[PDB]
């Protein structure tokens, strides 16, 4: 719905992806390279973001599956307060764009650090 | 002016009646449904796995000519007229057996029981070995051509990447 | 299903409807034997 | 849920154990409406943006079309290279029994039915270029209809929404300004300077074909439109203070128009719709809201008063806050003229590139353009009506601005009904006059331009000026505001002419005086009957009939179309007759006395003749040299692609007619006749019991209204076009 | 089902006409040989004659048949009839008609009337199948065949309709 049942997940939830374009280094895209060694890529030989469907459909229908009846666990298996958390909603927004709006990764200086 | 109020179910609102759904499907003989849907590619069951094989034919594929007789434009389109106009006579009256006969408006028993109901562990026999197998005419529903102008599924094939690149 | 029966009917689309998805036909008759013109019998 | 009918709806007897056919347009003829509802706006305002809606989903189920039945058969490639000869088309059409020829076979490599209404010329204007294009944006628009449907199903359904916060008025009306024009405007901008100005510049002459620019250049690095129109493009925006004169270069005031093919500079727009553009986003907040910064809502219109229109125009309505109908006037007069406003307008000046030399459309949607508007004007204030009839409540008003009329009624109207004569009867009583005067009016003296002349003249006006002002007063912009007004300052392109010196004079202070008439005695009928419509001097207590309601009294010795809603079963009969109207005054200017050709020795070569000013003077001038020296287009016009308009109005001209017979008719005679027939069914059992009555009066002053006004619609628009192309 | 032993007769006299109507180009049906749309008539003949066409066969032979039918029909109406093969009954034993004249209105009822074997009746109808058949070669393949172990099943060749006629 709900409303404002939908921001801690929301928080939680784009946190990671965040995390992501953050503690990352990176390494393709390319673009701008060649976009697309391990084994080559070993990542299969090409296109395979579709485990996503089966992935992110997952954890999001197994995190609700909850809800707490939960269902999903099951029977077994051995085959102002829009004003804080919504300004908090703002500044994780933010910090994708500097993180990303240039470069990161720098690693410019300064000094050096390994090297 | 019933009832109407009830009318309905006989009120409203707001909620299960339930019978239920609208917004689906349904209520009389949603069996017949079920009764044509089993058969009808269950039938199916047998035209493509024939030929989802045949490309493999391990030693000389298959072969027959004819033997039967030859001459200008001979054999096989005449056709399904008498072929299917048999198994035309086939399909139609088993299966007026939703009940059925008028409901809707010699001897008796045979069998014992009603249906010779079920058994109920045979009910469970049709099960999914029934409905699995119009699971599996839906790798049918997604084509069922595999052929898709596809080239392609062949060199026979069908398949097969996996997936190999360079 | 029955029975005739009756069977079920539905609402303002129906005499329309007619016109359409089936009525059309005449077209492809039209066109099978292009135009008419006049009588052909077999 | 719910739902789902079946008898009875919403006009309380609908199922009454039914009886009779004519239910079929009872309800077809209320379904919508209200009161015949309820003003319960808990559940009214929640229908209104309900909506509202699918109009949209239907104009989203419209656009996404027209570039479908564009970008899946152009003539968009296969001419936009080439403007100038070889023109529009959108319909391709399937082999049956002879559609064929309908599609044409005449656009450069294209069988094909011809185009009229800009699109080539609105999206060669953005750019886009490519079928595979705004192909793909056929699909961005369609399932982009989609959620916008799915806004029905959003609210109202799983939720019945609000009007608590729908009652107030003002973030709404301080947004729209902001909000969504302003991501808007300027949101062009960004799209009008680096989508669309140089893909234009740069089509200005080279670049033919397939190499083009794909949008998808032009962001993150400049270099290029850098390498065009300069504006030093390093990481540093001057005018973030004042250098502002620099990101200039391709913005001043350019006014006029690109010689090298008509339009107008898109140099010329941004600077339009960037300022225009943020008045709309400051001045888009004025009002109240939250956050202590605002206006009146309505507390600013009490603020003034005047002695004589007392209390002023004052506690200006709660119902005008409330719901629709009451206030359901003024966004339609006002989007009325909103509908003839842009139309002078657009032909007036050209908008995107190639309108002035063109016709088939510097005429074409000229017009409706100006139906819609018409239309729209012309049936705005049978909302005034219902209304007190209806959506007005109790009290609020006495003393109130309102009232001071209502009283003053008699005695406003009144006034008019006489310029009605003067302004009119005796001002076209007035091309009459050169008829018995010119047939029996020997041209030794009469009315037109050698004539009752009127010798330098008539000026100019202003206009002409409108060709000084440039030059000086108004510092600059360039050249002259519109080619349209000025002096002799005089260009076009395309060999054929543009825009040119318009000469008014008689045959101008003549007809114009006719839209100068008809929208009065247009209006006051309307006006007569806005004003009484509840309380009307002479049946006096309305309410007490509906909004429709027939006539009364057979008593009063005649009493009939009283109701506005009759008073607007001709309010509109007329618009034709003055939009269907008015149109045609255009139609014989532009053409005749503006479009041209080309030769040379100083000579531009109309369409027709310079023959109008002195043989559109005499009423006849206009069926001598309006009709049968036209329709001859149409007339003959058959085994071809004119093969629609030989075939329009036609089956038009009937369905003018087959409105007379509903409309010249009795009621009660119809009825009386659904017997006799009825006799065969029954007396041989077959026979209704929706015993088949013969549609209700009101309902046959509702249709030689529709079919009238379907018919001489379609009819000079079966007509007009064909004219336009081949002498179009 | 359907209605009431209104017909029967009119079938059956239809169905009696039949047999021996398609016995009738049951000649050209060839015992071995001898067929085509026709012309001829039994054998011989020869007197002085039966005749063309300031004669014809025609109405010569078929005026006097009117009294040779009205007879019948007057015989039904007003029963009327044999004892009884043909309306109706007495040996033996066909489909019943089984109904007498009125109803309530019409229905105290109305079709109790099946039952048994293969039977007498059904002859009667096979020949309007023959018919439907027989009449719709006859001009569209104008000559009838039938051929085993040789081309039957196989063909020959085709021939549709607008050649020309
Ligand atoms: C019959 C249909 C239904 C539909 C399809 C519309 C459609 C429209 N109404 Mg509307 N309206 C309706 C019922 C409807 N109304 C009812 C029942 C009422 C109460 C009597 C109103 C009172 C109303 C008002 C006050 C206004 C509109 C306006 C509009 C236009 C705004 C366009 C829009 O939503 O954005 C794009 C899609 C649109 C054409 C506005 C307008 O001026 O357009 C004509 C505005 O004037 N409506
Ligand atoms: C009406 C608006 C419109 C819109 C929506 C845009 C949007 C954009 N412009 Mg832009 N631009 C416009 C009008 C517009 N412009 C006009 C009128 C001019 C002439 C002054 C420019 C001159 C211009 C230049 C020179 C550049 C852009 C760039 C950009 C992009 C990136 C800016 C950035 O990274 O933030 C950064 C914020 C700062 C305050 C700096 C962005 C897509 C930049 C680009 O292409 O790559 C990043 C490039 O710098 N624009
Ligand atoms: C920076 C300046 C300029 C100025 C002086 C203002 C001033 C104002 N804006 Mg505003 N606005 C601007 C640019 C400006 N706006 C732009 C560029 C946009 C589009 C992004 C908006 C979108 C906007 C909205 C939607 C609203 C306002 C509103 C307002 C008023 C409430 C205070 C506020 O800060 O709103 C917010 C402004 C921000 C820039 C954030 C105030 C008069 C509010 C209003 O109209 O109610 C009275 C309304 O909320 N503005
Ligand atoms: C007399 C005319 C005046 C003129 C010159 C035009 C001219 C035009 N109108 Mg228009 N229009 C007018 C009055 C006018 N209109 C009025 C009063 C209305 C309100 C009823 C409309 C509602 C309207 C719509 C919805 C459309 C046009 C469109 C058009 C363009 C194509 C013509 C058309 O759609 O008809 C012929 C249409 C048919 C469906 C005839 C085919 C019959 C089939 C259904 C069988 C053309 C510029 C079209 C447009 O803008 O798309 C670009 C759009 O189709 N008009
Ligand atoms: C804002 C604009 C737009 C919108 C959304 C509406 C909406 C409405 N008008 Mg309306 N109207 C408009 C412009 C609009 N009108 C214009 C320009 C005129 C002048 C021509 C009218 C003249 C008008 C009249 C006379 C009436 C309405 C009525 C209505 C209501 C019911 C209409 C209906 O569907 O009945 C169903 C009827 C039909 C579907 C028959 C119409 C013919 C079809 C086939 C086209 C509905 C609230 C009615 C009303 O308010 O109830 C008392 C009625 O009185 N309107
Ligand atoms: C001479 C010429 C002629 C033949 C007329 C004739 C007429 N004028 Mg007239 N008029 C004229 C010049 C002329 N005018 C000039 C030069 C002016 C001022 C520029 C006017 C200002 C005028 C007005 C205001 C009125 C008339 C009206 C009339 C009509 C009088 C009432 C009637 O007859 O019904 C009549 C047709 C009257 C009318 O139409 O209704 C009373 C109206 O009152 N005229
Ligand atoms: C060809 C025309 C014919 C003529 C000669 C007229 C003439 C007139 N009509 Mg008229 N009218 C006509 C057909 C005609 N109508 C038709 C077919 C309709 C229905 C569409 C109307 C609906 C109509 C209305 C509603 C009114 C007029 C009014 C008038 C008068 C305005 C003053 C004037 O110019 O007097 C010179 C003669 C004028 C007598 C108005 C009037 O008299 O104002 C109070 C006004 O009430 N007419
Ligand atoms: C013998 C005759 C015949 C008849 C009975 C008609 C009748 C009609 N024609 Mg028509 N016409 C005819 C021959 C005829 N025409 C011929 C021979 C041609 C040329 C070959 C035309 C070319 C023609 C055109 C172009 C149009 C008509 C229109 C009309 C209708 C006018 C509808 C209206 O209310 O606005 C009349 C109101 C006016 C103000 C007209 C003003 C005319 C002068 C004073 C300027 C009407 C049905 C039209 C229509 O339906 O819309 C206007 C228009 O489409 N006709
Ligand atoms: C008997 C019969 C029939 C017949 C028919 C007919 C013969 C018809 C005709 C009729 C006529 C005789 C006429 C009519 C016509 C039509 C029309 C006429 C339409 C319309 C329209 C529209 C829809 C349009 C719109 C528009 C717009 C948009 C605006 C501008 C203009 C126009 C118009 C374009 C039928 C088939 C049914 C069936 C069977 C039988
Ligand atoms: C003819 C007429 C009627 C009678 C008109 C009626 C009842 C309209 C007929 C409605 C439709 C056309 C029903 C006819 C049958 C159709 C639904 C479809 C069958 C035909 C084919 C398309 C299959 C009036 O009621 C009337 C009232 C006031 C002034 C003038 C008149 C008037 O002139």
């Amino acid at each position: 719905w709900l409303a404002y049942g939908e921001i801690i997940n929301g928080r939680f939830a784009m946190l990671g992806a965040a995390g992501a374009i953050a503690p990352e280094i990176l390494g393709k895209a390319g673009l701008i390279p060649a976009e697309t060694t391990y084994t080559y890529w070993a990542d299969n030989y090409t296109l395979f973001v579709l485990e996503m469907a089966l992935m992110g459909f997952a954890e999001h229908r197994r995190l609700q599956d909850w809800y707490n009846p939960g269902s999903m666990g099951k029977q077994y298996f051995l085959g102002k307060e829009v004003k804080n958390g919504r300004l908090a909603m703002l500044a994780i927004l933010g910090y994708f764009i500097q993180g990303l709006v240039t470069g990161v990764g720098p690693y410019q200086n300064l000094l050096d650090h390994l090297a | 002016p019933e009832w109407l109020d009830g009318s309905l179910p006989g009120d409203f609102g707001f909620d299960p009646l339930g019978l239920s759904s609208d917004p689906e499907s349904l209520r009389w003989n949603v069996q017949a449904e079920l009764v044509h849907s089993r058969w009808a590619m269950l039938g199916a069951a047998g035209i493509f796995i024939p030929e989802f094989l045949t490309k493999l034919g391990i030693l000389n594929t298959p072969s027959w000519y004819t033997a039967g007789e030859q001459e200008y434009f001979t054999d096989t389109t005449t056709l399904f007229i008498v072929e299917l106009v048999f198994i035309g006579w086939a399909e139609g009256r088993r299966w007026a057996d939703i009940l059925n006969p008028g409901c809707v408006n010699l001897w008796f028993d045979p069998l014992g029981w009603g249906s010779a109901s079920p058994q109920k562990l045979k009910e469970l026999r049709t099960k999914e070995i029934k409905n699995g197998r119009l699971a599996m005419l839906a790798v049918m529903g997604a084509w069922f051509q595999h052929i898709y102008t596809g080239t392609g599924p062949i060199d026979n094939l069908f398949a097969h990447l996996a997936d190999p690149g360079h | 299903m029955r029975d005739f029966k009756t069977y079920l009917s539905v609402a303002p689309v129906l005499s329309t409807l007619w016109f359409g998805s089936l009525a059309g036909l005449l077209i492809e008759i039209n066109r099978f034997f292009p135009d008419a013109l006049t009588f052909p019998f077999f | 849920f719910e739902q789902w009918a079946k008898p009875g709806h919403f006009s309380r007897t609908i199922a009454k154990g039914p009886d009779t056919t004519t239910w079929i347009w009872n309800l077809h003829a209320d379904a919508h409406d209200f009161d015949s509802h309820t003003s319960d706006l808990e559940e009214i305002s929640r229908k209104v943006f309900s909506a509202h809606f699918g109009q949209l989903s239907i104009i989203f189920l419209w656009l996404s079309g027209m570039y479908f039945h564009g970008a899946r058969f152009s003539n968009y490639e296969a001419w936009l290279n080439d403007p100038t000869h070889i023109g529009p088309s959108a319909q391709v059409v399937w082999p049956i029994v002879g559609q064929e020829i309908l599609n044409g076979d005449v656009g450069g490599g294209f069988r094909g039915i011809q185009i009229t209404s800009g699109f080539f010329q609105i999206w060669r204007a953005s750019g886009i270029t490519s079928e595979l294009q705004l192909y793909c944006t056929a699909i961005g628009a369609l399932v982009f209809a989609g959620l916008m449907l799915f806004a029905g199903w959003f609210h109202y359904h799983k939720a019945a929404p609000k009007l608590a916060w729908f009652q107030d008025v003002e973030s709404m009306l301080n947004h729209h300004l902001a909000g969504l024009l302003g991501l808007g405007s300027l949101s062009w901008a960004g799209h009008q300077v680096h989508v669309s100005l140089p893909i234009n510049q740069f089509l200005n002459a080279g670049v033919d074909p397939k190499e083009i620019p794909l949008p998808h250049e032009f962001i993150l690095n400049r270099d290029l439109l850098a390498q065009l129109y300069p504006s030093f493009a390093e990481g540093a925006t001057p005018f973030f203070t004042l250098n502002w004169s620099k990101y200039a270069d391709f913005l001043t005031f350019r006014g006029g128009l690109d010689p090298l093919t008509g339009g107008l500079w898109l140099t010329d727009i941004a600077h339009h719709h960037l300022a225009i553009a943020i008045l709309f986003l400051i001045a888009g907040h004025m009002y109240r809201t939250n956050w202590g910064i605002g206006h009146g809502i309505k507390d600013i219109l009490e603020a003034h008063k005047g002695p004589f229109t007392g209390q002023g125009h004052k506690g200006l309505y709660e119902i005008l806050t409330t719901s629709w109908h009451a206030q359901l006037s003024i966004n339609l007069a006002m989007l009325g003229s909103l509908t003839i406003v842009v139309a002078q307008h657009m032909y007036s000046m050209p908008p995107y590139p190639y309108l002035a030399t063109d016709y088939a459309t510097q005429l074409s949607l000229f017009t409706h353009h100006m139906w819609i508007g018409g239309f729209l004007i012309v049936g705005a204030a049978a909302h005034a009506a219902i209304f007190m009839v209806r959506d007005y409540d109790p009290t609020t008003r006495y003393n109130d601005l309102l009232d001071r009329v209502l009283r003053h009624r008699d005695a406003i109207i009144s006034h008019l009904n006489w310029v009605c004569i003067f302004l009119g009867f005796h001002s076209f009583g007035l091309y009459i006059h050169n008829d018995t005067m010119s047939a029996l009016g020997r041209p030794q003296d009469m009315f037109s331009d050698t004539a009752i002349q009127l010798q330098p003249v008539f000026a100019q006006w202003i206009q002409n000026t409108h060709a000084l002002a440039p030059g000086t007063t108004a510092p600059g912009a360039t050249a002259s505001t519109s080619l349209t007004w000025g002096g002799g300052d005089l260009v076009a392109v395309g060999n054929k002419v543009a825009l040119l010196p318009i000469p008014l004079g008689t045959a101008d202070f003549l007809v114009h005086h006719i839209h100068a008439f008809t929208i009065h005695v247009t209006v006051l009928i309307l006006l007569k009957g806005v004003l009484f419509a509840r309380s009307s001097r002479l049946i006096p207590d309305k309410a007490n009939l509906g909004f429709r309601f027939p006539c009364d009294g057979p008593g009063r010795g005649g009493t009939c179309q009283v109701s506005a809603w009759d008073h607007v079963f001709l309010g509109l009969f007329w618009m034709y007759n003055s939009i269907s109207v008015v149109i045609f005054h255009f139609s014989w200017k532009m053409q005749s006395d503006v479009w041209g050709t080309i030769n040379d020795q100083g000579v531009v070569t109309h369409i027709t003749a310079g023959n109008f000013a002195q043989s559109s003077i005499t009423i006849n001038g206009w069926l001598r040299d309006f009709l049968w020296a036209q329709a001859s287009q149409v007339i003959q016009s058959y085994g071809s692609s004119l093969s629609a308009y030989g075939l329009f109005f036609l089956g038009a001209h009937f369905v003018w007619a087959f409105s007379l017979m509903f409309l010249f008719s009795g009621r009660g005679y119809w009825q009386e006749l659904i017997e006799s027939i009825v006799w065969a069914h029954n007396k041989l059992k077959v026979a209704p019991a929706t015993q088949p009555r013969a549609l209700s009066i009101v309902q046959g002053r509702a249709v030689g209204v529709t079919h009238y006004l379907l018919g001489g619609i379609a009819t000079t628009w079966a007509f007009f076009l064909a004219r336009i192309i081949a002498v179009g | 089902p359907e209605n009431l032993r209104w017909f029967v007769q009119a079938e059956l006299v239809n169905g009696r006409w039949a047999m021996l109507g398609v016995a009738g180009m049951l000649l050209p049906e060839v015992f071995t040989s001898i067929g085509i749309i026709n012309v001829p008539k039994w054998y011989a003949a020869g007197k002085e004659e039966y005749f063309a066409s300031s004669s014809t066969l025609f109405v010569i032979e078929f005026i006097l048949s009117h009294y040779v039918e009205i007879r019948r029909w007057q015989d039904i109406k007003n029963p009327g009839s044999v004892n009884q093969d043909p309306i109706f009954k007495q040996y033996s034993l066909p489909a019943g008609e089984v109904g007498y004249p009125g109803g309530i209105f019409n229905p105290l009822n109305f079709a109790p009337t099946l039952e048994a074997k293969e039977k007498e009746i059904a002859n009667g109808r096979l020949a309007m199948l023959a018919f439907l058949g027989f009449i719709i070669q006859h001009n569209v393949t104008g000559k009838g065949p039938f051929d085993n172990l040789l081309q039957h099943i196989s063909d020959p060749w085709h021939n549709t309709i607008v050649q020309t006629l």
